[PDB]
């Protein structure tokens, strides 16, 4: 119920429905085992089939607010030290292996958010 | 314009049992309960540089 309401608020982009949420998905795990804290927020994020996250689904879906919806989803992975493995994720399907994020954003024509 | 002519003769003397296999289209879902019976044809084109908004997959590739 929480994973899907983030990708589809994403794709039309509405950025006063993704900070409520990412502070909602945030206080989730603070009342929690707070054992495995990167490991359950990448489950959060990403498709478990498909291994699509949701800054590539950002990035496919061009709207006229995206580069404001990109900086909100990379300031919430810096205060949970997850930046890296964040942004360098990849697909695990065998017809698109190996794309990243920074495959999309170059073959979309975005200057600014590469 | 002469084999066209041809073509279109030898689909009628066929019975329809035979007509239901030899048949093009799929049935495709291009909008909110829209489904037509539509034909597939691929391009590559040089020339023109824009970004795409309209598009009915996300995942490219046949599947």
């Amino acid at each position: 119920r929480l994973k899907k309401r983030i990708f589809a608020a994403v794709s039309e982009g509405c950025v006063e429905e993704l900070r409520e949420l990412l502070q909602d998905l945030q206080d989730l795990c603070r009342r929690r085992r707070g054992l495995d804290v990167p490991d359950f927020l990448m489950h959060k994020l990403t498709a478990s089939d498909t291994g699509k996250t949701c800054l590539m689904k950002a990035l496919l879906n061009i709207n006229p607010n995206t580069k404001e919806i990109v900086r909100i989803l990379l300031a919430f992975a810096e205060e949970n030290d997850i930046l890296d493995r964040f942004i360098n994720a990849e697909y695990t399907e065998e017809a698109y292996e190996g794309q990243t994020a920074l495959n999309i954003a170059i073959e979309r024509r975005q200057g600014d958010i590469t | 314009l002469q084999r066209a002519r041809t073509i279109l003769e030898f689909e009628k003397m066929l019975p329809e049992w035979l007509r239901s296999r030899f048949r093009m289209g799929e049935l495709c879902k291009v909008a909110d309960e829209d489904f037509r019976l539509c034909l597939r044809i691929n391009e590559v084109k040089w020339t023109e540089w824009k970004t795409h908004v309209s598009f009915l997959n996300e995942d490219p590739g046949p599947i």
